[PDB]
RNA sequence: UUAAUUGGAUUCAACGCCGGGAACCUCACCGGGGGCGACGGCAGGAUGAAGGCCAGGCUGAAGGUCUUGCCGGACGCGCCGAG
Protein backbone atom coordinates (compact mmCIF):
# COMPACT_ATOMS: atom_id res chain seq x y z
CA UNK A 1 0.00 0.00 0.00
CA UNK A 2 2.90 2.59 0.49
CA UNK A 3 4.05 1.87 -2.89
CA UNK A 4 1.34 3.11 -4.18
CA UNK A 5 -0.26 6.72 -3.96
CA UNK A 6 -3.19 8.40 -5.74
CA UNK A 7 -3.37 11.56 -7.34
CA UNK A 8 -6.17 12.96 -9.18
CA UNK A 9 -7.82 10.17 -9.90
CA UNK A 10 -4.63 7.42 -11.12
CA UNK A 11 -2.85 5.46 -9.32
CA UNK A 12 1.00 5.89 -9.44
CA UNK A 13 3.60 2.94 -8.39
CA UNK A 14 6.58 3.73 -6.74
CA UNK A 15 8.58 0.77 -8.45
CA UNK A 16 7.94 -0.48 -11.85
CA UNK A 17 5.84 -3.83 -12.85
CA UNK A 18 8.33 -6.43 -14.08
CA UNK A 19 7.53 -7.97 -16.91
CA UNK A 20 8.01 -11.57 -16.42
CA UNK A 21 4.95 -12.07 -14.14
CA UNK A 22 2.77 -8.96 -14.98
CA UNK A 23 1.29 -6.82 -12.54
CA UNK A 24 1.77 -6.66 -8.93
CA UNK A 25 5.23 -6.90 -9.10
CA UNK A 26 7.80 -4.75 -7.24
CA UNK A 27 10.91 -5.07 -8.27
CA UNK A 28 14.27 -3.30 -6.95
CA UNK A 29 14.45 0.57 -8.08
CA UNK A 30 18.27 0.93 -7.50
CA UNK A 31 18.64 3.99 -9.37
CA UNK A 32 21.20 2.53 -12.08
CA UNK A 33 19.19 -0.28 -12.66
CA UNK A 34 15.31 -2.11 -12.51
CA UNK A 35 16.46 -5.46 -11.03
CA UNK A 36 14.14 -8.14 -9.78
CA UNK A 37 14.32 -9.80 -6.59
CA UNK A 38 12.99 -12.97 -7.19
CA UNK A 39 14.82 -14.40 -10.20
CA UNK A 40 17.72 -11.18 -11.21
CA UNK A 41 16.07 -10.05 -14.11
CA UNK A 42 18.31 -6.61 -14.12
CA UNK A 43 17.33 -4.66 -16.97
CA UNK A 44 19.82 -1.52 -15.99
CA UNK A 45 18.31 2.47 -16.62
CA UNK B 1 -20.23 9.21 14.61
CA UNK B 2 -18.96 10.87 11.45
CA UNK B 3 -18.67 8.33 8.41
CA UNK B 4 -14.44 8.42 7.18
CA UNK B 5 -13.85 10.43 4.21
CA UNK B 6 -13.23 7.73 1.74
CA UNK B 7 -16.76 6.67 2.08
CA UNK B 8 -18.92 7.02 -0.83
CA UNK B 9 -22.28 5.83 0.63
CA UNK B 10 -23.81 4.13 3.49
CA UNK B 11 -23.87 0.17 3.49
CA UNK B 12 -27.26 -0.49 5.73
CA UNK B 13 -26.66 -3.53 8.43
CA UNK B 14 -28.39 -6.44 5.86
CA UNK B 15 -26.31 -5.37 3.49
CA UNK B 16 -22.82 -5.73 5.78
CA UNK B 17 -23.99 -8.63 7.24
CA UNK B 18 -24.59 -10.18 3.71
CA UNK B 19 -21.33 -8.86 2.65
CA UNK B 20 -19.43 -10.45 5.51
CA UNK B 21 -21.75 -13.91 4.54
CA UNK B 22 -20.03 -13.91 0.84
CA UNK B 23 -16.64 -13.33 2.69
CA UNK B 24 -16.59 -16.41 4.71
CA UNK B 25 -18.30 -18.44 1.75
CA UNK B 26 -15.79 -17.53 -0.10
CA UNK B 27 -12.87 -18.28 2.66
CA UNK B 28 -14.82 -21.92 2.55
CA UNK B 29 -14.65 -22.78 -1.11
CA UNK B 30 -13.71 -19.89 -2.99
CA UNK B 31 -10.61 -17.36 -2.66
CA UNK B 32 -9.90 -13.80 -0.50
CA UNK B 33 -6.96 -12.02 -0.28
CA UNK B 34 -6.28 -10.77 3.23
CA UNK B 35 -4.10 -7.72 3.65
CA UNK B 36 -4.41 -4.34 1.20
CA UNK B 37 -1.36 -4.84 -0.15
CA UNK B 38 -2.91 -7.64 -1.74
CA UNK B 39 -6.32 -6.03 -1.98
CA UNK B 40 -4.52 -3.18 -4.38
CA UNK B 41 -2.78 -6.30 -6.30
CA UNK B 42 -5.42 -7.51 -7.50
CA UNK B 43 -7.37 -4.39 -8.32
CA UNK B 44 -4.19 -4.15 -10.54
CA UNK B 45 -4.37 -7.08 -11.64
CA UNK B 46 -8.55 -7.51 -12.14
CA UNK B 47 -8.31 -10.54 -10.30
CA UNK B 48 -10.71 -8.63 -7.65
CA UNK B 49 -14.23 -9.06 -7.95
CA UNK B 50 -15.11 -7.39 -5.21
CA UNK B 51 -13.55 -5.58 -2.48
CA UNK B 52 -15.19 -5.35 1.16
CA UNK B 53 -13.52 -2.80 3.47
CA UNK B 54 -13.98 -1.84 7.02
CA UNK B 55 -15.24 1.24 8.20
CA UNK B 56 -13.16 1.43 11.68
CA UNK B 57 -9.94 1.54 10.38
CA UNK B 58 -7.52 3.87 12.55
CA UNK B 59 -5.15 5.03 9.46
CA UNK B 60 -7.23 5.89 6.82
CA UNK B 61 -4.48 5.77 4.09
CA UNK B 62 -5.00 1.73 4.56
CA UNK B 63 -8.40 2.18 3.29
CA UNK B 64 -8.17 5.89 1.13
CA UNK B 65 -6.91 4.57 -1.39
CA UNK B 66 -9.61 1.53 -2.46
CA UNK B 67 -12.68 3.70 -3.61
CA UNK B 68 -10.72 6.07 -6.15
CA UNK B 69 -9.29 2.82 -7.07
CA UNK B 70 -11.55 0.48 -7.44
CA UNK B 71 -13.86 2.94 -9.56
CA UNK B 72 -11.31 3.74 -11.74
CA UNK B 73 -11.05 -0.14 -12.54
CA UNK B 74 -14.98 -0.97 -12.43
CA UNK B 75 -14.29 -3.63 -9.41
CA UNK B 76 -17.17 -3.38 -6.83
CA UNK B 77 -16.64 -2.69 -3.31
CA UNK B 78 -18.68 -2.66 -0.07
CA UNK B 79 -18.20 -1.86 3.37
CA UNK B 80 -18.37 -3.79 6.81
CA UNK B 81 -18.54 -1.60 10.14
CA UNK B 82 -15.73 -3.57 11.98
CA UNK B 83 -12.58 -4.83 10.65
CA UNK B 84 -12.47 -7.07 13.64
CA UNK B 85 -15.68 -8.77 12.16
CA UNK B 86 -13.87 -8.58 8.73
CA UNK B 87 -10.82 -10.75 10.05
CA UNK B 88 -13.33 -13.24 11.93
CA UNK B 89 -15.06 -13.33 8.25
CA UNK B 90 -11.29 -14.09 7.02
CA UNK B 91 -10.35 -17.19 9.61
CA UNK B 92 -7.44 -15.32 10.86
CA UNK B 93 -6.52 -13.74 14.62
CA UNK B 94 -5.24 -10.32 13.59
CA UNK B 95 -7.65 -8.03 11.88
CA UNK B 96 -7.59 -7.71 8.04
CA UNK B 97 -8.70 -3.96 6.67
CA UNK B 98 -9.54 -5.33 3.53
CA UNK B 99 -10.31 -8.48 1.71
CA UNK B 100 -10.87 -9.10 -2.06
CA UNK B 101 -12.68 -11.98 -3.31
CA UNK B 102 -11.11 -13.59 -6.53
CA UNK B 103 -13.27 -16.04 -6.56
CA UNK B 104 -16.32 -16.32 -4.88
CA UNK B 105 -17.31 -20.13 -5.37
CA UNK B 106 -21.15 -20.96 -3.35
CA UNK B 107 -21.00 -16.77 -2.68
CA UNK B 108 -21.10 -15.90 -6.80
CA UNK B 109 -25.07 -15.89 -5.84
CA UNK B 110 -24.30 -13.01 -2.75
CA UNK B 111 -21.78 -11.70 -4.39
CA UNK B 112 -23.70 -11.06 -7.92
CA UNK B 113 -26.78 -10.23 -5.58
CA UNK B 114 -24.38 -7.98 -3.27
CA UNK B 115 -22.72 -6.61 -6.38
CA UNK B 116 -26.20 -5.21 -7.08
CA UNK B 117 -26.66 -3.80 -4.37
CA UNK B 118 -23.47 -2.40 -4.58
CA UNK B 119 -24.57 -0.68 -8.19
CA UNK B 120 -27.78 0.76 -6.22
CA UNK B 121 -25.82 2.22 -3.44
CA UNK B 122 -23.51 4.89 -5.45
CA UNK B 123 -26.83 5.84 -7.36
CA UNK C 1 24.17 -26.27 0.99
CA UNK C 2 23.45 -29.23 3.64
CA UNK C 3 23.77 -32.11 1.09
CA UNK C 4 27.02 -34.44 0.67
CA UNK C 5 28.52 -34.15 -2.54
CA UNK C 6 27.48 -37.18 -4.85
CA UNK C 7 30.37 -39.72 -5.23
CA UNK C 8 29.80 -42.24 -7.68
CA UNK C 9 34.01 -43.49 -7.22
CA UNK C 10 35.46 -44.28 -4.15
CA UNK C 11 34.71 -46.40 -0.49
CA UNK C 12 32.33 -43.09 -0.16
CA UNK C 13 30.16 -44.34 -3.14
CA UNK C 14 29.38 -47.26 -1.62
CA UNK C 15 27.32 -47.51 2.00
CA UNK C 16 25.74 -50.81 2.82
CA UNK C 17 22.43 -51.66 3.44
CA UNK C 18 21.92 -53.27 6.37
CA UNK C 19 24.42 -52.04 8.78
CA UNK C 20 25.49 -48.60 6.42
CA UNK C 21 29.47 -48.98 7.11
CA UNK C 22 31.71 -46.89 4.60
CA UNK C 23 34.23 -49.89 4.50
CA UNK C 24 34.01 -53.02 2.86
CA UNK C 25 31.01 -53.62 0.72
CA UNK C 26 31.04 -56.43 -1.83
CA UNK C 27 29.00 -56.22 -4.83
CA UNK C 28 29.40 -59.19 -6.90
CA UNK C 29 26.40 -58.89 -9.40
CA UNK C 30 25.34 -55.88 -6.80
CA UNK C 31 24.88 -57.34 -3.31
CA UNK C 32 25.58 -54.06 -2.00
CA UNK C 33 26.32 -55.41 1.41
CA UNK C 34 28.33 -55.44 4.29
CA UNK C 35 31.35 -58.18 4.64
CA UNK C 36 29.93 -58.42 8.83
CA UNK C 37 26.35 -58.27 7.17
CA UNK C 38 26.75 -61.37 5.06
CA UNK C 39 27.30 -63.83 7.76
CA UNK C 40 23.52 -63.39 8.51
CA UNK C 41 22.26 -63.69 5.11
CA UNK C 42 24.21 -65.87 3.09
CA UNK C 43 22.43 -69.18 4.67
CA UNK C 44 18.73 -67.74 3.58
CA UNK C 45 20.38 -66.51 0.43
CA UNK C 46 21.03 -70.14 -1.00
CA UNK C 47 24.65 -70.17 -0.45
CA UNK C 48 25.53 -73.83 1.60
CA UNK C 49 28.67 -74.80 2.97
CA UNK C 50 30.39 -77.27 0.74
CA UNK D 1 67.38 -12.39 -15.03
CA UNK D 2 64.63 -14.79 -15.07
CA UNK D 3 64.65 -17.13 -17.77
CA UNK D 4 61.83 -20.21 -18.06
CA UNK D 5 62.26 -22.50 -21.83
CA UNK D 6 63.78 -19.16 -23.42
CA UNK D 7 61.27 -16.86 -22.10
CA UNK D 8 61.38 -13.99 -19.09
CA UNK D 9 58.50 -13.07 -17.09
CA UNK D 10 57.17 -10.40 -19.66
CA UNK D 11 57.50 -12.61 -22.65
CA UNK D 12 55.11 -15.68 -20.95
CA UNK D 13 52.72 -12.68 -20.28
CA UNK D 14 52.33 -11.78 -23.37
CA UNK D 15 50.91 -15.07 -25.09
CA UNK D 16 47.88 -17.12 -24.33
CA UNK D 17 47.26 -20.11 -22.67
CA UNK D 18 47.87 -22.60 -24.93
CA UNK D 19 52.09 -22.62 -25.81
CA UNK D 20 52.66 -20.93 -21.60
CA UNK D 21 51.32 -24.05 -20.79
CA UNK D 22 53.09 -25.70 -23.40
CA UNK D 23 56.08 -24.99 -21.14
CA UNK D 24 54.66 -26.20 -18.22
CA UNK D 25 54.99 -29.89 -16.76
CA UNK D 26 52.59 -32.77 -17.46
CA UNK D 27 50.98 -32.10 -14.47
CA UNK D 28 50.37 -28.96 -14.51
CA UNK D 29 49.94 -28.58 -18.72
CA UNK D 30 47.36 -31.55 -18.80
CA UNK D 31 45.35 -30.17 -15.92
CA UNK D 32 45.20 -26.74 -17.17
CA UNK D 33 43.98 -28.88 -20.57
CA UNK D 34 40.98 -30.33 -18.31
CA UNK D 35 39.64 -26.70 -17.21
CA UNK D 36 39.38 -24.72 -14.26
CA UNK D 37 36.49 -25.52 -11.56
CA UNK D 38 34.32 -22.87 -10.61
CA UNK D 39 36.38 -21.87 -7.87
CA UNK D 40 39.22 -21.12 -9.58
CA UNK D 41 37.77 -19.31 -12.12
CA UNK D 42 36.57 -16.53 -9.30
CA UNK D 43 39.59 -16.80 -7.39
CA UNK D 44 41.89 -15.86 -10.87
CA UNK D 45 38.85 -13.25 -11.75
CA UNK D 46 39.57 -11.70 -8.13
CA UNK D 47 43.46 -11.64 -8.57
CA UNK D 48 42.90 -9.99 -11.82
CA UNK D 49 41.06 -7.32 -10.53
CA UNK D 50 43.53 -6.78 -7.52
CA UNK D 51 46.06 -6.70 -10.64
CA UNK D 52 44.09 -4.16 -11.72
CA UNK D 53 43.57 -2.38 -8.22
CA UNK D 54 39.50 -3.11 -8.28
CA UNK D 55 39.99 -5.43 -5.57
CA UNK D 56 41.46 -3.74 -2.81
CA UNK D 57 40.77 -6.65 -0.06
CA UNK D 58 43.86 -8.59 1.44
CA UNK D 59 42.75 -11.73 -1.23
CA UNK D 60 42.80 -14.94 1.18
CA UNK D 61 42.22 -18.48 -0.65
CA UNK D 62 42.46 -22.21 -0.28
CA UNK D 63 43.02 -23.64 -3.53
CA UNK D 64 46.20 -25.74 -2.93
CA UNK D 65 46.31 -27.44 -6.29
CA UNK D 66 46.43 -23.87 -7.79
CA UNK D 67 48.47 -23.88 -10.55
CA UNK D 68 50.99 -20.49 -10.42
CA UNK D 69 50.65 -18.82 -13.58
CA UNK D 70 53.13 -15.49 -15.20
CA UNK D 71 50.34 -13.34 -14.68
CA UNK D 72 50.24 -13.56 -10.90
CA UNK D 73 53.64 -12.88 -10.19
CA UNK D 74 54.11 -9.28 -7.95
CA UNK D 75 51.46 -9.80 -5.44
CA UNK D 76 50.49 -11.71 -2.00
CA UNK D 77 48.35 -14.18 -1.47
CA UNK D 78 46.66 -16.27 2.16
CA UNK D 79 46.69 -19.70 1.12
CA UNK D 80 45.11 -22.32 3.69
CA UNK D 81 46.90 -25.21 4.76
CA UNK D 82 44.06 -26.61 7.14
CA UNK D 83 44.11 -23.58 10.06
CA UNK D 84 45.24 -20.27 8.88
CA UNK D 85 46.07 -18.47 5.42
CA UNK D 86 49.37 -18.49 5.17
CA UNK D 87 50.90 -15.42 3.47
CA UNK D 88 52.80 -16.10 0.46
CA UNK D 89 54.29 -14.04 -2.61
CA UNK D 90 54.58 -14.62 -5.97
CA UNK D 91 57.83 -13.83 -7.74
CA UNK D 92 58.61 -14.69 -11.50
CA UNK D 93 60.44 -17.81 -10.25
CA UNK D 94 56.68 -19.44 -8.99
CA UNK D 95 56.27 -20.44 -12.49
CA UNK D 96 55.30 -23.90 -13.33
CA UNK D 97 54.29 -25.47 -9.83
CA UNK D 98 51.09 -25.66 -7.53
CA UNK D 99 50.34 -23.19 -4.55
CA UNK D 100 49.46 -25.75 -2.23
CA UNK D 101 53.62 -27.24 -2.24
CA UNK D 102 54.13 -23.09 -0.42
CA UNK D 103 51.82 -24.12 3.14
CA UNK D 104 53.39 -26.29 5.74
CA UNK D 105 50.68 -28.84 6.69
CA UNK D 106 52.56 -30.38 9.03
CA UNK D 107 54.50 -28.61 11.52
CA UNK D 108 57.93 -29.28 12.37
CA UNK D 109 58.39 -33.17 13.88
CA UNK D 110 61.57 -32.79 16.99
CA UNK D 111 62.10 -35.45 19.02
CA UNK D 112 62.02 -35.44 22.97
CA UNK D 113 62.90 -37.97 25.83
CA UNK D 114 61.90 -41.41 25.17
CA UNK D 115 58.69 -42.64 27.24
C1' U E 1 56.03 -34.38 17.54
C1' U E 2 52.04 -31.80 15.64
C1' A E 3 46.08 -29.10 14.56
C1' A E 4 45.93 -34.33 13.10
C1' U E 5 48.69 -38.44 12.68
C1' U E 6 41.09 -40.44 15.38
C1' G E 7 40.49 -44.31 18.26
C1' G E 8 40.35 -49.56 19.23
C1' A E 9 43.33 -54.11 19.77
C1' U E 10 48.21 -56.49 24.46
C1' U E 11 52.10 -62.44 25.30
C1' C E 12 49.86 -67.44 23.54
C1' A E 13 44.59 -64.95 22.64
C1' A E 14 47.73 -56.90 19.43
C1' C E 15 50.63 -55.20 15.51
C1' G E 16 49.87 -56.78 5.86
C1' C E 17 44.22 -56.54 12.62
C1' C E 18 39.47 -53.05 12.45
C1' G E 19 41.14 -50.46 6.97
C1' G E 20 37.93 -56.57 2.96
C1' G E 21 41.66 -50.10 -0.84
C1' A E 22 42.36 -42.15 3.24
C1' A E 23 43.93 -36.73 -2.82
C1' C E 24 36.48 -34.03 -1.08
C1' C E 25 34.36 -38.35 1.25
C1' U E 26 36.29 -42.05 4.12
C1' C E 27 36.49 -38.88 9.79
C1' A E 28 35.61 -41.28 14.58
C1' C E 29 41.29 -35.72 14.78
C1' C E 30 42.08 -30.23 14.10
C1' G E 31 40.87 -24.80 12.22
C1' G E 32 37.21 -21.89 10.31
C1' G E 33 32.19 -20.68 8.74
C1' G E 34 26.65 -21.55 7.59
C1' G E 35 21.78 -23.80 8.98
C1' C E 36 17.67 -25.41 10.84
C1' G E 37 15.10 -26.95 17.94
C1' A E 38 10.43 -31.66 15.13
C1' C E 39 5.33 -31.84 18.21
C1' G E 40 3.32 -29.24 21.81
C1' G E 41 2.72 -25.03 26.13
C1' C E 42 3.98 -19.35 26.33
C1' A E 43 4.37 -15.59 22.38
C1' G E 44 3.84 -13.17 17.09
C1' G E 45 0.18 -13.92 13.07
C1' A E 46 -2.54 -11.58 6.67
C1' U E 47 0.68 -6.05 10.48
C1' G E 48 2.97 -9.66 5.09
C1' A E 49 8.46 -15.23 5.40
C1' A E 50 10.76 -18.31 7.46
C1' G E 51 12.61 -19.14 0.28
C1' G E 52 15.34 -17.05 -3.11
C1' C E 53 17.35 -11.89 -5.83
C1' C E 54 21.20 -8.99 -8.37
C1' A E 55 26.01 -4.12 -7.61
C1' G E 56 29.06 -4.95 -4.15
C1' G E 57 32.36 -4.42 1.66
C1' C E 58 33.21 -9.10 5.27
C1' U E 59 33.17 -14.19 3.61
C1' G E 60 38.68 -19.43 0.97
C1' A E 61 33.74 -18.77 -0.95
C1' A E 62 28.03 -18.57 -0.87
C1' G E 63 21.63 -13.14 -0.38
C1' G E 64 25.73 -16.95 4.59
C1' U E 65 26.68 -11.56 6.51
C1' C E 66 25.38 -6.64 5.80
C1' U E 67 23.99 -0.95 2.61
C1' U E 68 21.00 -1.42 -1.48
C1' G E 69 15.43 -2.60 -3.63
C1' C E 70 11.87 -5.99 -3.78
C1' C E 71 8.13 -10.43 -4.21
C1' G E 72 6.24 -15.56 -3.64
C1' G E 73 1.93 -15.73 -1.18
C1' A E 74 1.52 -18.02 3.18
C1' C E 75 1.82 -19.65 9.21
C1' G E 76 6.21 -19.45 10.89
C1' C E 77 10.88 -16.30 15.02
C1' G E 78 12.08 -17.55 19.75
C1' C E 79 12.12 -19.80 25.75
C1' C E 80 10.54 -24.66 28.56
C1' G E 81 8.90 -30.01 28.20
C1' A E 82 10.34 -32.95 24.39
C1' G E 83 13.21 -33.38 20.31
Amino acid sequence: WKLYEIKDGKVIRKNKFCPRCGPGVFMADHGDRWACGKCGYTEWK
Amino acid sequence: MAKPSYVKFEVPKELAEKALQAVEIARDTGKIRKGTNETTKAVERGQAKLVIIAEDVDPEEIVAHLPPLCEEKEIPYIYVPSKKELGAAAGIEVAAASVAIIEPGKARDLVEEIAMKVKELMK
Amino acid sequence: YNKRKPRKFGKGARRCIRCGQYGPIIRIQGLMLCRHCFREVAPKLGFRKY
Amino acid sequence: EFRYRGYTLEQLMNMSLEELARLFPARQRRSLKRGLTPEQKKLLRKIRLAKKGKYKKPIRTHCRDMIILPEMVGLTIYVHNGKEFVPVEIKPEMIGHYLGEFAPTRKKVEHGAPG
